[PDB]
């Protein structure tokens, strides 16, 4: 068959709280293999957070995480599960759970290490404690010392909101050329922002009018700017 | 820490040229070494730089394909190998220091560069 | 919902079981009702099995070239119509009350047979054998409800009348229900290679001693321990005992045996029938002990009969492994069937029929008084131990051989192609 | 159990003698041996077998002409012995005992074994 | 316990070579297995056991050992091998993952453009100042920038991001945005960006004066 490994669980939590993932199998005879739970931060690079074969007599935790996850099975329908207790901050990530070979400690040495075959999708797991706020809007004008060569930029600037993500549009979509948008920064307080930026000759400052349109979805909130010298 | 330049002088149209740049009084190994340009009456360009012995070497998009740069690290001396030479090329050169790690442009030592002539 | 066709067919077999064992329970009524000796009360056995022998085979057939979720449901049907209108037979008449067992026979043959195909082309190979597993450890509990219901329904309402008439109503419930819950979905050549393996026929006959022995003491240990209380000047608490005694020894059994032979199998090569031939010793020396503890105590003779019927039944799942240990795989759907159908002819078709009649040829010879029932009925129960001894010899026999056979056997696998 | 040993690294070209033994005074004389083999993007299949009495022998399809297995009942023992080698025989190797016959269209039916081993690696490189 | 893999950036044109290095001392010390991630997908097994090629990758990738180290080559890059790559050991019964090495695409140095933005009315009425520096489409990614505030300096207030590798030109933009107070807003005149990168002879510092229009 086709084998096929599918996560659940994720979602927000404030600090203290705790969750439950769940990586349900299917397509393999699940007593003769492991299963790797694997995390990557916003970010940064991959790394291995625990371990459980079938017999549920083989467990290991990484070093970090010690006293606070905490790893079964249930072989009657395919399951892992992974209970995640006194979440903070630092834990924000994308979890990933892979297939293993089920004694790799007995028989991992100077020569083997047969490593991870197939890779789930991930759940993303958040943990904040903010609200649900809207994103406030600013223009970004641009300036008779703002021309570079007979052209000028501007941009839109979009603050302080939650959660991710945002939706940005130029005149509903009619321009885009020279169009950026930095990935989404987190500020000191718990919270993001972000900005857009165009270029576009000097002379279209004359006729040319430019509308920066931005959408976020879970409080459906559409805003519209003009900007001018 | 000093530095001298050499290597500028005639040289004819399609023509090639080798250039040296020593820097003494100071190691350069764990440095990035950088050369340029400036016409009679025209401003200082970048024209080639050479990273740590591992990172590889960058020009410009006027001055590819022609110019070459190397480095030797026992000599503590630079090179800068030049080929197929232009009357438009007819300019001075000058040889300086990236003291920074991190490549981020940090140049204090600079040379007293030299001319080189193209003409027919 | 593929666990609700588990366990209603579960509940079928239960209620399959209990309603062969409520003639034993009220047999000695049977007598005092019809005017019966011990030689017309057997036939209330033989007759279901040979009935049951001989339909069992052609309800196979008849399974897989047609529907079959109709087949078992008219055969609940029949088997309980024909239980509960067999209640109202007048005195005059007793032939009428044996054509009613052979009616109830074909019913539950048909059952017993199709049943198990079903429960088993619904499951896969991880989980098949635990739904047989426990689809078949709903005999022994049958079997003691039978006894168990029959003593209670006929003490507290007082006619025995009554023992004939509860179970159908579950009957009529269950075959409604197995309706509305299921998910429908060369011989001749055979014997003349069957014929000529020493291990197979010497396990066939001793697996018809073993139910030579459970046919003759299951349906004729109750009255006997009646007529025992009697003689000794001390009179129904007899039935209730021997229900709740073998409810637990037909577990008990079962995992002594499969135990015992997987410790054994990693010594030596002969492990299956050595196991099977010393539990039916010992069984033999503890069954020869209730008809000399019988006489005195009545503690005694009920710690006997626990050893005994604890060891008799250790070798029930084990001959299936000795089966499929020396038969090549395209010859073994013809080599179960033939054994079961030996095992029922040379077995209890005839057992409880002969020991009525054994009975009825020493009484007649001498006075006829309670003590002469007692003695007679316990010199007749005697020829339990001898063929359980002969049954002994016979695994000794098949010990003998097993490893010729399956030396034959895997040479045969390889050669075909 | 049964206790595996041998393997290791060897070269495309190359040969390994892998022995599996039971420990203790076991004697899995009523059936020892059948050899096993994975890899890690594909599925668990037999490599050969080995019967009770006669010394009969059966190999899989691929293997056939290159591997050999033998049997030693006095002292509780099963060999493999693996000739010439290849990069595509790099896995992990596995001893299982079981109480079907010894036939061709057997090999591959792995869920029904009694005893397992725990497995040795075999790595082949170039 | 980790891994040191070297160098940390590899620019590289199509149709070049390639080797990264993966050096460790942890209790295997000849078997490690190298792994590929594209931005926003789960990763793929790619060699396992220091040499062996797994099922169905292409036939142009190998790796190999060298006393403690090993290398990982490219023979001859693809416009579908810009990835990222990662090295596994496994001493205990613990699993350790590399750092990784980023490979990119190659072109010729191009100058940032430089621009400033000061805050508006509206960032003003509400009593927090956030100005914005923007820099746009220069070449290779190393650059430094610098607050000016009445010739003084900043640290702590300030945050950058950059963009990933534009998909017409390979080039890359920056934005660097610091904040204040209204209040501190007040109490200065000159803000200056300074901008410094390889193709720049000097130093760029861009001025503006407060509420000047
Ligand atoms: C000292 C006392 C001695 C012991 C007495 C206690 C009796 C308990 C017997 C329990 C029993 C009932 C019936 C069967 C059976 N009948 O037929 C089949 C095969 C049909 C397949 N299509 N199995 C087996 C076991």
């Amino acid at each position: 068959s086709e084998v096929q490994l599918v996560e659940s669980g994720g979602g927000l939590v404030q600090p203290g709280g705790s969750l439950r993932l769940s990586c349900a199998a299917s397509g393999f005879n699940f007593s003769y293999y492991s299963i790797h739970w694997v995390r990557q931060a916003p970010g940064k690079g991959l790394e291995w957070v625990a371990y459980i074969s079938s017999s549920s007599s083989y467990t290991s935790y990484a070093d970090s995480v010690k006293g606070r996850f905490t790893i079964s099975a249930d072989t009657s329908k395919n399951t892992a599960y992974l209970q995640m207790n006194s979440l903070r901050a630092e834990d924000t990530a994308v979890y990933y759970c892979a297939r293993g070979y089920q004694y790799w400690q007995y028989h991992a040495s100077w020569y083997w290490n047969g490593g991870l075959d197939y890779w789930g999708q991930g759940t993303l797991v958040t943990v904040s404690s903010a609200s649900t706020k809207g994103p406030s809007v600013f223009p970004l004008a641009p300036s008779s010392k703002s021309t570079s060569g007979g052209t000028a930029a501007l941009g839109c600037l979009v603050k302080d909101y939650f959660p991710e993500p945002v939706t940005v549009s130029w005149n509903s979509g009619a321009l885009t050329s020279g169009v950026h948008t930095f990935p989404a920064v987190l500020q000191s307080s718990g919270l993001y922002s972000l900005s857009s930026v165009v270029t576009v000759p000097s002379s279209s400052l004359g006729t040319q009018t430019y509308i920066c349109n931005v959408n976020h979805k879970p409080s459906n909130t559409k805003v519209d700017k003009k900007v001018e010298p | 820490v000093q530095l001298q330049e050499s290597g500028g002088g005639l040289v004819q149209p399609g023509g090639s040229l080798r250039l040296s740049c020593a820097a003494s009084g100071r190691t350069i190994s764990r440095y990035a070494m950088s050369w340029f340009r400036q016409a009679p009456g025209k401003e200082r360009e970048f024209v080639a730089v050479a990273r740590r012995s591992g990172d590889g070497a960058f020009y410009a998009d006027s001055v590819q394909g022609r110019f070459t740069v190397s480095r030797d690290d026992a000599k503590n001396t630079v090179y800068l190998q030049m080929n197929s030479l232009k009357p438009e090329d007819t300019a001075v050169y000058y040889c300086a220091i990236d003291s920074d790690t991190f490549y981020s442009g940090s140049y204090d030592y600079w040379g007293q560069g030299t001319q080189v002539t193209v003409s027919s | 919902g593929r666990g609700a066709a588990a366990a209603i067919l579960s509940l079928g077999n239960v209620l399959n079981y209990l309603d062969r064992y409520t003639v034993a329970g009220v047999l000695l009524d049977i007598q005092q009702h019809f005017g019966v000796k011990d030689r017309g009360a057997g036939l209330l056995q033989s007759v279901f099995i040979c009935s049951f022998m001989v339909a069992a085979p052609i309800f196979g057939y008849l399974g897989d070239r047609f529907n079959r979720k109709v087949i078992l449901s008219c055969g609940i049907f029949f088997w309980s119509a024909v239980t509960f209108s067999s209640s109202f037979i007048p005195q005059q008449y007793f032939w009428l009350l044996v054509l009613s067992r052979g009616l109830v026979g074909i019913g539950e043959a048909s059952y017993s047979t199709i049943a198990p195909t079903i429960i088993g082309d619904l499951f896969t190979k991880n989980t098949r054998t635990l739904m047989l597993s426990v689809f078949y450890f709903a005999i022994p509990l049958g079997s003691g409800l039978g006894y168990i219901t029959g003593s209670s329904v006929k003490q507290a309402a007082g006619d025995w009348h009554w023992a004939l008439r509860v179970s159908p109503v579950l009957g009529m419930i269950t075959g409604t229900l197995i309706l509305i819950l299921v998910p429908a979905t060369s011989w001749l050549r055979d014997m003349k290679a069957l014929i000529r393996n020493r291990s197979y026929v010497f396990s066939s006959l001793a697996t018809s001693a073993v139910s030579f022995a459970t046919g003759a003491l299951g349906m004729w240990i109750p009255l006997y321990l009646h007529r025992a209380q009697v003689v000794q000047k001390t009179a129904a608490k007899d039935s209730l005992i021997f229900g709740a005694i073998t409810c637990f020894t037909g577990f008990l059994g079962v995992v002594t045996g499969a135990g015992a032979t997987r410790w054994c199998r990693l010594k030596t090569q002969r492990a299956d029938p050595l196991v099977c031939a010393v539990g039916m010793l010992g069984s033999a020396i503890f069954i020869c002990l209730i008809f000399v503890a019988a006489k005195s105590s009545i503690v005694g003779a009920y710690i006997c009969i626990f050893v005994g019927e604890t060891l008799l039944f250790s070798n029930w799942a084990i001959t299936a492994d000795i089966l499929m240990y020396v038969v090549i795989p395209t010859r073994r759907a013809t080599a179960v069937a033939l054994q079961s159908f030996t095992s029922h002819l040379l077995g209890d078709a005839g057992s409880p029929y002969l020991i009525g009649f054994i009975s009825d040829l020493i009484r007649q010879s001498t006075k006829d008084s309670p003590l002469w029932e007692f003695l007679s009925l316990g010199y007749a129960l005697m020829l339990c131990p001898f063929v359980v001894v002969l049954g002994g010899m016979f695994f000794l026999a098949t010990a003998l051989f097993f490893v010729s056979d399956r030396a034959r056997a895997e040479q045969q696998v390889n050669q075909l192609a | 159990q049964l206790v595996e040993s041998g393997g290791g690294l060897v070269q495309p070209g190359g040969s390994l003698r892998l022995s599996c033994a039971a420990p203790g005074s076991r004697r899995f004389d009523y059936y020892t041996l059948g050899w096993f083999r994975q890899a890690p993007g594909k599925e668990r299949e037999g490599v050969s077998c080995i019967s009770t009495v006669g010394g009969i022998t059966n190999y899989a399809d691929s293997v056939k002409g290159r591997f050999i297995i033998s049997r030693d009942n006095a002292k509780s023992t099963v060999y493999l012995q693996m000739n010439s080698l290849e990069p595509e025989d790099t896995a992990v190797y596995y001893c299982a005992a079981g109480r079907e016959m010894c036939a061709p269209m057997m090999l591959g039916d792995y869920y029904d074994m009694d005893y397992w081993g725990k497995g040795t690696p075999v790595t082949v490189s170039s | 316990i980790q891994m040191t893999q070297s160098p940390s950036s590899l620019s590289a044109s199509v149709g070049d070579r390639v080797t990264i290095t993966c050096r460790a001392s942890q209790s295997v010390s000849s078997a490690v297995a190298w792994y590929q991630q594209k931005p926003g997908k789960a990763p793929k097994l790619l060699i396992y056991s220091a040499s062996s090629l797994y099922s169905g990758v292409p036939s142009r990738f190998s790796g190999s050992r060298s006393g403690t180290d090993f290398t990982l080559t490219i023979s001859s890059l693809q416009p579908e091998d810009f990835a990222t790559y990662y090295c596994q050991q496994s001493s205990s019964s613990l699993i350790t993952f590399g750092q990784g090495t980023k490979v990119e695409i190659k072109r010729t140095v191009a100058a940032p453009s430089v621009f400033i933005f000061p805050p508006s009315d509206s960032q003003l009425k509400s009593g927090t100042a956030s100005v914005v520096c923007l820099l746009n489409n220069f070449y290779p990614r190393e650059a430094k920038v610098q607050w000016k505030v009445d010739n003084a300096l900043q640290s702590g207030n300030s945050q950058e991001s950059v963009t990933e590798q534009d998909s017409k030109d390979s080039t890359y933009s920056l934005s660097s945005t610091l904040t204040l107070s209204k209040a501190d807003y007040e109490k200065h005149k000159v803000y200056a960006c300074e901008v410094t990168h390889q193709g720049l002879s000097s130093p760029v510092t861009k001025s503006f004066n407060r509420g000047e229009c």
